[PDB]
């Protein structure tokens, strides 16, 4: 084929691979920050559910 | 049959009846035990298994026709009769192959008994096969290491099987046996010496018969006595059933035994124990060549039913 | 690139579903057709590489090697027809499939765009090779040879895997194009030094560096003919290709870290050529000659000049062809006398005349006779090293002299003198062996008319 | 030590059964056809046609294009007085040197 | 554990060679005691005196290796005036390997131990200088 | 923590050390197992009672149940060893090596 | 041919029919699921 | 018989069909890389009449 | 454990309802074809082990192998695509909601940046 | 043993593991462990031999000690936190005790000593269960508490496990002991990535389970327990020994086989956390495992050993027992590398 076909295919491939590399670095930074802070949807280790607490009159008045 | 059948309710103790017994008719070479065994089978109604030879396994597997010696057995009884001290190890190889054949025969017999319920009348047994080996060792045909290998193989296979309820032994003396052999016609049998038969009789009367009498009853008959089938049958019909460990068997051990005897490769698992005796150790090149020859036999390439050469069809949907 | 990969895969069902009288014929036909098709890959652009897709690409470095592999597969089949004639049909099919898998893996190594895919396939090439060496070898040393080879390669390559994953994590990508454009200088810290080593030692083991070369003689001697053919023609050039590909991200630390390897190779060439001067096994002599020849490629890659890279590519192609042909000739001699002792059979110039001419031409190519591509590569590397340092010329000239000496010594010992009296099984050479030698030689001589094809991407 | 087959005699010369052998297999017909296949697809196709294909391969290395561009550039430089080849691969006006 | 590690590392390179050697000796002695305990547990000595002798031999070997390594490294740092060069630790490790060979009375063991130990000590020094983490905290 | 907690933890530690250090009999090892179970029962019971974790007062009973289940397991294994070797000596368990 | 009839023997038409029916049912369910997924994906986006 | 020939040498068609399929797959892969078809400053030119794509 | 603790994640659910907003994997997917190839290889090995004609015996069994492998592979690929889409969505949302941690860098062209030249002599 | 009783015991083992993997209460996890041990001992002793009794006794002693330590850790965590939920353990001493107990249950070195002995004592049927199913519950517990695990202790245990597994596998000629040491090495590989990424631990566990299922089922199909006995299998059934060679190569971690997936992903995750020395050492030490696998491959298929004459009779008969999962387990353990991006489904 023409020399321009390989040129444009190479440009598309380079764009895709550069986007992949940037996304990989972004993902690594995001994962590190989420693990360090725990303020995102990832690394949300479970805690005690507050629906188990019994909010009813107990025996002793001081609860 | 499997664990599912045992769970669902199929129990062998239901099938066992008065005549659900395994009978082994023993005797020295050409003692006429075969006719006695056949007559016992005819009158008691039990199934008769002719003594296992070199090509017994060929009868049960495939067309029922013997294969070539190179493929099935790699041993010759005639060669042993001609040259019992051969350097090819034909003597001990034949003895081990015969022990394996009788082990398979005993498994088939027990299977038949535990499935159909009909009794079995075998000629000799794995329990009686050691007599020939001991005679060979005493004559000097085989060395001590062969006997050790035979004992090692036997102690791992025979323990998983129940000894026969009745042991019928014919006691034709050595000179009469020699006369019969010299009148039988077979020159190879005529080549048999006297000390060989004498040692066979010695082993039979010193180890087999006493040990079998320790377990169960052991009926004994001479040449004249064994010729009355009715007399022998009547003795079996009135033997004390307490003899033998079979009354000590429940459906659990029966299930174990029936599972074992249905898997022939499991039966023969310890026959090929990796003991590198020069008498039985087949080399890699010969093993490959003989296995390739066996695989090229009609019907022996694929599993039974998938060999298109022998008329098996529907393989695409089978 | 799938135009070559798909037929290579389809070779397997073809051989498996072919009659027992037609495995070799069909394999040869379609391997030759695959090579003919792969010849189209030589139309490389001047500057940009041929980027077929996201996964596969080819430049003026990958294409010659791909053509060499696709051309060498039929040659391996023809050479291995002889001894694998009494084998069963299933094992013959298995051997053919091992060869096909090796060729497929080599193609996908030479075309891979991702360094980690390249690593995966270039380590996947071990399994078919090892099996071939340890299953169809003739001697009892084939078991130790397979272990040495496998463990040398793995101990070299595992740190390469670690380094590649680290680079992927740090730079974000392992694609060759991106890693070439987004290239950055390496500092002189110890961490960069050890990353450089991890990236380099893996390929230094493959193309045997002097000291790490002990596996090559065992592997080439104990393996069957076809196995030795691949090991000498392509499996050694794998390391050179990998080094030429990865040296992009290893600068400028190479300038200072290449000295140990440069000295090791420039002395090991002389040492291994001298070893060839005093060898008693033909295959061992050829293997040590291969070590000596690959030392020059190691030097050329470690110098990183355009002439050095051109010479490295030319020498890789030329040496692959020459070593494969030499191993084939030694295989013919072995199949005739059933022994690899060089001094056993003598005076073969009087019993096999055409085989003597094949030996002569192969030895002339081995000793870099002008205008063969062997000499083109050697002279380019010599000029590059002389520009690097004038002192290098002494070692280069000594190596050339010893190479000529041992090549002509092999020619004299084997194809000259008085015939061995007791040997009577030397039959006239078959058409197959002569055709194998002709197919080894004719492309080699024709490449001298168009050397630009195998001069690499820096031409 | 073992019951093993004796070492097979050294490979029987294929010339014995058929003096015309070409090596390869044992059947004469398959020998002839294997030799024909090898010679044809090796020399007449992938060697001859291969070398012709690689000899007339279109100039995608742009060697003639580079030579023509060099000729045009040399004409321009010498005719207009320019000093042939400059001393900077890039224009200094676009370099923000520290 | 980390107490001894910081008793050895806090001492600056090429300073207080006696105290550095003492800290290295203590670390070696602790390692030798651990090895002796494991050897006694897995390979029981016949007698209590035999166990004491085995423990003493192992502890003395390990402590001597540590002391020689520390002394050699500190002396090299002092004389060469290069505290941050891994060659000092390489020399110390090779000296420790030579002492190990001397205790085992084997030249081959001595040479192999010198080589491997020197390489490992140089690697440890490089990791300290660069910041290599043998046990990396989970960071992702 | 109160000193009773220290004493109970020390008792558990002593029982663990005893179990880990066999002398001859397998019976004494089972004794050390039962002692550890008893110590854990006492610890858990004190913790539950002190913190008035009413719904968790059934935990020590379950612990005791599985404790004597393990004790029965040990006793059955002990009888099998004695039947197979004549003594419950821990040295008879030697066939399986490495 | 064989003295003992093969354990497989004539095809177990019950088992063969069950296998064929299961395979056909799996293919039909897969095709229907793919069609439903394509339709739902188009619906949720446009 | 002709049917004998095909039933004995049907394998001589796999690898050619394989090459055809590989060429088709390469074309399909090239289809999914038309992100810069005519948008490169070097080969960007106006499409000639009756030419929807430059196939690049 | 990353995605295990995501809010709203229903336990023991192979495909959440939100996954339907993603395009289903095509039935001509190369991964699905490879799953079918694995099923066919499993059938061939099953034939080989039971000592029956490898390429012809039991066409129904090989067909069942291929169908089951393709079915499970399709569902597995759908779940994998959903999980990767979830990862990308969460990463993008976290980047958007934390501008300080991911600031735009000054874009200096190579004409401005000074990268040291290391000669090769 | 009655088949109904054996099925009940197997279901009790499985129910104990499911209780461990399903509950949210520490007491129920300990209960599941106890049920697993109770129903595992008779399964170990299904075939009554002195070696089987010895294996059962050793396994019972080790698991009992581990369960006692685990319950002590649970009690201490309750004392210092008043919590029973499986969450971030609030006491370092309790965390250390629980880690030791769980490593002893898994067989991580230096708690590895019982694995080669118990594995050799029991049959292949019981060995498969011991080396595959008995690893699920402790690994699940470790994955639930990976946040509180001290990384240093777990990494030291993993590295020691890999080293000791490789070293032990080299001197072994019994196949069961080789499998046990390989299991120890693979458990070390799995536990190396626990503090970093548990999904990689799950992936490694799945791959190892498939490989070990394939290997044990091939051994059962060959009825071989020693290298010499397995060598004879080339004559009767070359397919089995060829598949065994392929599976051994996969277990070695050689690409493109499936065994490369877990090591590759583990090295990736450990390099993402700036740990470069530990994964390199682990990869280098895997070469010992690769060595003994290769030695077995030589003795089994790559090279042919002398058979015996009696194999001629065995040639005539065909295997009756049919393991329906063996081809699938072989395929999944050899040819699944092109399918790594399926890792996300384990998230």
């Amino acid at each position: 084929d023409g020399p321009e076909k390989n040129y444009e295919k190479t440009m598309a491939i380079l764009q895709i691979e550069a986007e992949k590399a940037e996304l990989r670095l972004k993902e690594l930074e995001v994962r590190r920050l989420m693990r360090a802070r725990g303020d995102g949807p990832w690394y949300q280790y479970p805690t005690i559910d507050k629906a188990l607490i019994d909010h009813s009159p107990k025996t002793t008045p001081d609860n | 049959y499997g664990p599912l059948a045992f769970v669902l309710g199929e129990r062998t103790t239901r099938k066992l009846t008065e005549t659900s017994k395994v009978i082994t008719v023993d005797g020295n070479i050409c003692s006429g035990k075969g006719r006695l065994a056949r007559e016992i089978a005819e009158k008691l109604g039990l199934r008769h298994f002719p003594e296992a030879g070199i090509h017994y396994a060929d009868s049960t597997t495939g067309d029922g026709k013997p294969l070539d010696v190179q493929l099935s057995g790699n041993c010759s009884l005639e060669k042993f009769y001609d040259d019992p001290k051969s350097n090819d190890g034909n003597s001990y190889r034949l003895q081990s192959w015969l022990y394996a054949s009788r082990l398979l025969q005993y498994a088939d017999a027990l299977e038949h008994l535990l499935s159909t319920g009909q009794g079995v009348v075998l000629e000799r047994s794995i329990y009686s096969d050691f007599v020939f080996l001991e005679a060979m060792y005493r004559q000097g045909f085989i060395r001590k290491q062969c006997v050790e290998h035979y004992n090692e193989v036997k102690k791992v296979t025979a323990c998983e099987y129940l000894p026969p309820h009745v042991v019928v032994y014919v006691d034709v003396p050595v000179p009469e046996i020699q006369s019969r052999i010299q009148k039988k016609g077979n020159p190879h049998e005529m080549k048999i010496t006297a000390a060989y038969l004498q040692d066979i009789e010695n082993a039979y009367k010193k180890t087999f018969l006493p040990e079998m009498s320790e377990k169960c009853e052991v009926l004994q008959y001479s040449a004249r006595e064994a010729e009355d089938a009715e007399k022998v049958v009547e003795d079996i019909e009135y033997l004390k059933c307490d003899k033998g460990p079979w009354p000590d068997q429940d459906d659990r051990t029966f299930h174990r035994l029936r599972m074992l005897v249905q898997n022939k490769l499991e039966v023969l698992n310890y026959t090929t124990i990796p003991v590198y005796l020069p008498e039985i150790t087949i080399g890699a090149h010969q093993s490959d060549r003989v296995f390739q020859k066996f695989t090229e036999l009609p019907g022996r390439k694929y599993s039974p039913g998938y060999n298109e050469d022998v008329g098996d069809k529907w393989i695409w949907l089978k | 690139m799938l135009k070559i990969i798909i037929p290579t895969t389809m070779l397997l069902p073809m051989t498996w579903m072919s009659k027992h009288n037609m495995i070799w014929i069909n394999a040869t036909v379609h391997s030759l057709l695959i090579s003919l098709i792969s010849l189209s890959l030589l139309n490389q652009l001047g500057e940009n590489s041929l980027n077929f897709s996201l996964t596969f690409f080819s430049d003026s470095l990958s294409a010659p090697l791909l053509v060499l592999t696709t051309w060498l597969l039929p040659l391996m089949l023809m050479a291995s027809q002889s001894h694998l004639s009494k084998e069963t049909t299933t094992r013959k099919k298995l051997y053919i499939t091992m060869l096909i898998l090796l060729q497929l893996f080599l193609i996908m190594t030479f075309t891979a765009t991702e360094l980690i895919l390249f690593y995966i396939l270039f380590e996947a090439t071990l399994v078919p090779t090892l099996i071939i060496i340890t299953r169809w070898g003739n001697q009892t040393e084939r078991l130790n040879a397979g272990l040495y080879f496998l463990f040398y390669t793995l101990a070299g390559s595992l740190p390469l895997l670690v380094a590649l994953v680290y680079i992927q994590n740090t730079t974000g990508s392992l694609n060759f194009l991106i890693i070439h454009y987004w290239s950055h200088p390496l500092s002189n810290s110890w961490s960069n030094i050890f990353m450089w080593l991890a990236c380099i030692m893996a390929f230094m083991v493959k193309m045997p560096l002097y000291g790490l070369h002990l596996w090559l003689p065992k592997a080439h001697v104990e393996a069957p003919i076809a196995g030795s053919m691949v090991l000498a023609a392509v499996l050694l050039k794998l390391g050179g290709y990998g080094m030429m590909r990865i040296t992009t991200i290893l600068n400028p630390l190479t300038n200072y870290m290449a000295y140990p390897f440069l000295m090791l190779s420039m002395w090991g060439m002389i040492m291994t050529s001298s070893i060839c001067l005093r060898q008693t096994d033909l295959k061992s002599l050829i293997a040590y000659s291969s070590v000596s020849h690959m030392a020059l490629v190691i030097v050329a890659i470690m110098i990183q000049t355009p002439w050095s890279f051109m010479g490295a590519t030319a020498l890789m192609i030329a040496h692959g062809l020459t070593s494969s042909m030499l191993f084939c000739l030694a295989n013919t001699n072995y199949e005739r006398v059933h022994s690899r002792t060089m001094i056993l059979a003598r005076g073969l110039q009087t019993l096999l005349p055409l085989m003597a001419t094949w030996w002569l031409m192969a030895s002339l190519t081995n000793l870099a006779l002008p205008p063969s591509i062997n000499l083109i590569g050697e002279l380019f590397i010599i000029t590059a090293s002389f520009s690097w340092s004038n002192i290098t010329i002494i070692l280069m000239g000594m190596n050339m002299m010893i190479t000529a000496l041992y090549s002509l010594y092999m020619l004299i010992t084997t194809q000259r003198g008085k015939y061995t009296h007791h040997i009577n099984n030397i039959k006239a050479s078959f058409t197959r062996e002569n055709a194998l030698m002709a197919l080894h030689i004719l492309p080699l001589l024709l490449l001298t008319l168009n050397p630009k094809m195998i001069l690499g991407p820096l031409y | 030590i073992r019951l093993q087959e004796d070492p097979d005699p050294e490979d029987e010369n294929l010339y014995e059964k058929n003096p015309d052998s070409h090596g390869y297999d044992k059947d004469p017909i398959v020998d002839l056809w294997n030799m024909r296949v090898v010679f044809f697809f090796g020399f007449s196709i992938v060697l001859v046609l291969g070398s012709t294909f690689v000899a007339y391969l279109p100039d995608y290395r742009m060697q003639e294009w580079a030579r023509r561009e060099a000729e045009r550039l040399v004409k321009y430089r010498e005719a207009n007085g320019l000093p042939l080849m400059e001393s900077n691969c890039f224009d200094p006006n676009k370099i923000q040197l520290p | 554990a980390k107490t001894l590690l910081h008793k050895y590392s806090d001492i600056p390179e090429g300073t207080e060679c006696h105290r550095k050697a003492y800290a290295s000796t203590s670390i070696g002695g602790a390692t030798g005691l651990i090895v002796s305990a494991y050897s006694i547990a897995l390979k029981p000595p016949a007698s209590f005196l035999e166990g004491v002798a085995r423990t003493g031999r192992y502890t003395f070997t390990s402590a001597a290796i540590g002391a020689i390594f520390g002394l050699t490294s500190c002396i090299s740092a002092q004389v060469r005036e290069k505290p941050d060069d891994p060659l000092n630790y390489f020399i110390g490790g090779c000296a420790g390997g030579l002492t190990l060979g001397a205790r085992t009375r084997s030249y081959g063991i001595g040479a192999a131990a010198c080589a491997y130990m020197g390489l490992t000590a140089a690697l440890v020094k490089m990791g300290q200088l660069e910041g290599w983490q043998v046990f990396a905290e989970p960071k992702v | 923590m109160p000193l009773v907690y220290m004493n109970i933890i020390m008792a558990f530690a002593i029982a663990l050390a005893g179990l880990l250090m066999y002398r001859s009999h397998l019976m004494s090892s089972l004794l050390c197992l039962e002692g550890m179970m008893l110590s854990l029962f006492i610890m858990s019971t004190l913790i539950i009672l002190n913190t008035h974790f009413t719904l968790a007062n059934m935990m020590p009973i379950i612990l005791l149940v599985f404790a004597a289940c393990e004790a029965a397991l040990g006793l059955s294994l002990l009888v099998m060893v004695s039947n197979t070797y004549g003594t419950d000596y821990v040295q008879n368990l030697n066939l399986l090596q490495c | 041919f064989y003295i003992r009839e093969p354990p497989h023997g004539s095809p177990d038409w019950l088992k063969v029919g069950l296998t064929l029916g299961t395979s056909v049912f799996l293919w039909i369910y897969l095709i229907k699921q793919h069609k439903e997924d394509v339709l739902e994906y188009k619906r949720r986006n446009g | 018989n002709v049917l004998q020939i095909v039933r004995d040498h049907w394998v001589h068609i796999l690898v050619p069909v394989g090459f055809v399929f590989g060429c088709y797959l390469d074309r399909r892969s090239d289809e999914k890389l038309t992100a810069f078809r005519n948008k490169s400053l070097l080969f960007k030119r106006e499409l000639r009449p009756n030419e929807e794509v430059t196939w690049k | 454990t990353m995605m295990s603790g995501r809010p709203g994640r229903v336990p023991l659910q192979f495909l959440p309802n939100e996954a339907r907003s993603l395009p289903p994997p095509k039935l001509t997917d190369p991964r699905l074809v490879y799953m079918g190839f694995l099923g066919y290889c499993s059938g061939l090995i099953d034939n080989a082990i039971r000592r029956r004609p490898v390429v012809s015996a039991g066409l129904h069994r090989q067909l069942l192998y291929v169908t089951s492998f393709v079915f499970f592979g399709y569902y597995l690929l759908k779940r994998q695509d959903y999980m990767y889409a979830l990862r990308d969505h969460d990463m993008f949302a976290y980047v958007k909601s934390h501008p300080e941690d991911f600031p735009e860098k000054d874009k200096k062209t190579y004409g401005e940046i000074l990268e040291e030249f290391h000669p090769v002599r | 043993m009655n088949p109904i009783i054996y099925t009940t015991l197997i279901m009790t083992v499985m129910s104990g593991t499911m209780l461990v993997m399903i509950s949210s209460h520490w007491l129920l996890i300990w209960i599941g462990f106890e049920m697993n041990l109770l129903a595992m001992i008779p399964v170990l002793m299904k075939n009554f031999n002195p070696r089987a009794t010895e294996a059962a006794t050793k396994y019972f002693l080790t698991q009992a000690t581990a369960s006692m330590m685990l319950m002590m850790a649970i009690i201490i965590n309750l004392l210092y936190s008043g919590q029973w939920t499986i969450t971030k353990m609030f006491n370092p001493v309790a965390m250390t005790m629980m880690t030791m107990a769980l490593a002893m249950k898994l067989g991580l070195s230096p708690f590895h000593f019982w694995v080669p002995e118990v594995t050799q004592g029991i049959s292949l049927q019981a060995g498969l269960l011991l080396l595959t199913w008995q690893k699920l519950a402790p690994l699940s517990v470790l994955c639930q508490i990976s946040q509180s695990i001290n990384p240093n202790l777990m990494l030291t245990m993993a590295m020691l496990s890999i080293l000791i597994g490789g070293w032990g596998g080299l001197n072994q000629t019994q196949l069961r002991k080789i499998m046990a040491y390989s299991s120890i090495a693979h458990m070390g590989w799995m536990t190396a990535v626990l503090p970093y990424n548990t999904t990689m631990t799950i992936l490694n566990l799945l791959i190892y389970i498939t490989m070990t299922l394939a290997m044990f089922m091939l051994l059962i199909h060959s009825s071989a327990t020693t290298t010499l006995s397995l060598s004879h299998t080339w004559n009767k059934m070359p397919v089995i020994t060829s598949l065994m060679m392929v599976t051994l190569l996969s277990m070695g971690g050689l690409p493109p086989l499936s065994g490369f997936m877990p090591k590759w992903m583990i090295i990736q995750e450990m390099t993402k956390n700036e740990s470069i020395i530990m994964p390199t050492l682990m990869a280098m030490t895997a070469l010992l495992n690769l060595y003994f696998y290769m030695r077995l491959a030589y003795s089994s298929s790559l090279t042919m050993f002398p058979s015996t004459n009696n194999m001629k009779m065995k040639w005539q008969f065909e295997h009756t027992k049919q393991m329906k999962l063996l081809p699938t387990m072989i395929v999944l353990s050899t040819l699944v590398l092109p399918m790594t991006p399926a890792l996300s489904s384990l998230n």
